[PDB]
């Protein structure tokens, strides 16, 4: 609920440089408390935007993009594995969950989970809201220093995911020689298109 | 009067006829009649009351949109912009005939893109202040749009926010972009997303 | 003439319906006596599920069944789930000397309105002597179908062109 009311009061902005402050504000007060409340908010709330009827008509907003940067500034500051060990949560943070569905954790797989749902939001036919959303969530992404896309050797849909969006230049360069294996051919072959 | 134009141009644009389609040995129209077919009705309205040339361009603008015929359309719309070319039909005129009325939002998606491109093709507009109503009209028809329409016709309508974004972008060397924001009033209250 | 049944069956417009059962069923029942004048079992539950939530515009599945096998049409990058539903890559491969495939990105399959895209008029025909011939007068024909109709016609239309303009 703590993040929950945060984003509620966040998509009341309508300027731009509020909603800058805004994020660039709320990835600082998130400290302290990054894996767990960038695990819960992301795969928490960012389906419930994406999948409702009604949460599709608040990221409409100019707030939607500003959104969308602080989710992957959030991810990609918990996907390192540092410490950040806070001094009362440190115990307060003694729960079990299985999460309800690289390895098996839960950041691992609430990022899995979060681009298995970008890439179905891709799913055509009707999308006003949360294309344009995925759309400026992945051109955030776009960016240095990024070790998100996981990309296993193996089956990973990020890059199925990535072939989609292009088929809806430098962003298909973005994923283009991850594990430098037959994988990245696929999207250079998508970037010749 | 106007219904002589009108017969005019029936003979001209819809010279087409049921012929048998079987082939025949017989063997430009887009080069040669078209600019034909201009001159005749640029002589005739130049000799025929021009003051009423609001009316002539609002029943041509009516007609052409009558046609479903998408390659049809495309080519009286090369006509339309000749005739433009030629120092005939001024743009404020022709634009603001053409927006209201005729573009028609999910009627003729089709002939929607194919209007804004005509109007990219003249995206520069050069005419006076009179740009005012134009840009209001072209929000107006924006705004008329929910947000859920489908993810298939996206890039047909984005002619839309092509042209707004030239419109934007230019207003740094092209008009006074004050004059737009004070024009855009219908869209932000004070901000209302 | 005996409108009097008529006009009181009209005249009665108050919602209460039994007292037409209570006047005739009575004498019906008397007269033919059918214990189950309808003996036939009927509990429906009617639909339990109708769709493939795969079909695109049935419509133009029927036109791509009806074409030849000269012609071959497919699927670029596809902005075409259910509103555009199309813009495809149809080579007419035939006899006669190939060309380049065009788009025909068509309306609803309702077709009130015809297909051409003439989305690589840019660089394929101005390339080439032949294929500036080709588009020349194929251009000229396309602009008098009287409401082309989008698989069948047009590409019908553009091989007879293709193979006109050779001369």
């Amino acid at each position: 609920w703590f993040c929950n009311n945060l984003i509620k009061e966040l998509l009341k902005e309508t300027r731009k440089e509020h909603t800058l402050r805004a994020v660039q504000l709320l990835y600082s007060i998130f400290c302290l408390d990054m894996q767990q409340v960038t695990l819960v908010l992301l795969g928490h709330i960012l389906p419930g935007l994406l999948t409702d009827s009604s949460k599709w008509h608040s990221l409409m907003d100019p707030p939607g993009t500003a959104l969308a940067k602080l989710a992957v500034w959030c991810a990609l500051s918990s996907y390192s594995s540092h410490k950040g060990q806070a001094s009362s949560r440190q115990k307060k943070r003694h729960r079990e969950d299985i999460e309800d569905y690289n390895m098996r954790d839960p950041l691992n797989r609430v990022l899995a989970n979060l681009f298995l749902l970008i890439s179905s939001i891709l799913g055509s036919r009707t999308a006003g809201p949360h294309t344009q959303f995925v759309q400026w969530f992945m051109e955030e992404c776009v960016g240095c220093l990024e070790q998100d896309s996981r990309g296993s050797i193996l089956q990973f849909m990020p890059f199925t995911t990535v072939s989609e969006l292009v088929k809806v230049s430098p962003k298909v360069v973005l994923a283009i020689t991850d594990l430098s294996l037959p994988l990245g051919r696929q999207v250079a072959a998508k970037a010749i298109a | 009067m106007e219904t002589q134009l009108q017969s005019i141009f029936e003979e001209v644009v819809k010279t087409e006829i049921i012929e048998e389609a079987f082939p025949g040995m017989f063997m430009e129209d887009e080069k040669t009649k078209l600019i034909s077919c201009l001159a005749a009705f640029r002589q005739f309205w130049s000799g025929l009351s021009q003051e009423s040339h609001e009316q002539c361009v609002q029943w041509i603008v009516k007609f052409i949109h009558g046609q479903h015929s998408p390659k049809r359309i495309s080519f009286l719309y090369d006509c339309l912009a000749m005739a433009v070319e030629t120092g005939l039909l001024p743009p404020r005129m022709v634009c603001e005939s053409l927006i209201n009325s005729d573009s028609l939002e999910w009627e003729r998606t089709q002939l929607w893109a194919l209007t804004f491109k005509l109007v990219r093709k003249i995206i520069g507009g050069v005419d006076y202040k009179g740009v005012r109503d134009l840009l209001k009209a072209i929000l107006e028809k924006i705004l008329t749009i929910p947000n859920t329409v489908s993810s298939a016709v996206v890039q047909q309508l984005l002619a839309a926010r092509e042209v707004i974004a030239y419109i934007l972008e230019r207003n740094a060397c092209l008009l006074p972009a004050y004059f737009a924001v004070t024009e855009i009033r219908k869209l932000y209250p004070e901000g209302k997303l | 003439q005996p409108l009097l049944d008529a006009v009181l069956a009209n005249i009665r417009s108050p919602v209460f319906n039994h007292s037409l059962y209570r006047t005739f069923v009575p004498a019906m029942m008397a007269i033919h006596g059918p214990p189950i004048v309808s003996p036939v079992v009927c509990s429906r539950k009617r639909r339990f599920e109708e769709d493939e939530r795969q079909s695109i515009p049935n419509v133009l599945q029927g036109e791509v069944a009806r074409l030849d096998p000269k012609f071959l049409v497919n699927l670029d990058p596809s902005h075409c789930s259910n509103n555009g539903t199309v813009h495809l890559i149809c080579k007419l491969d035939d006899k006669d000397l190939p060309s380049v495939p065009p788009l025909e990105l068509s309306v609803p399959a309702d077709y009130p309105a015809q297909s051409p895209m003439w989305i690589d008029r840019q660089w394929q025909y101005d390339a080439n002597p032949f294929l500036q011939s080709v588009h020349r007068c194929m251009t000229s024909r396309l602009l008098q179908l009287p409401d082309k109709h989008s698989v069948t016609a047009l590409l019908n239309t553009w091989a007879q062109s293709i193979h006109q303009a050779c001369l």
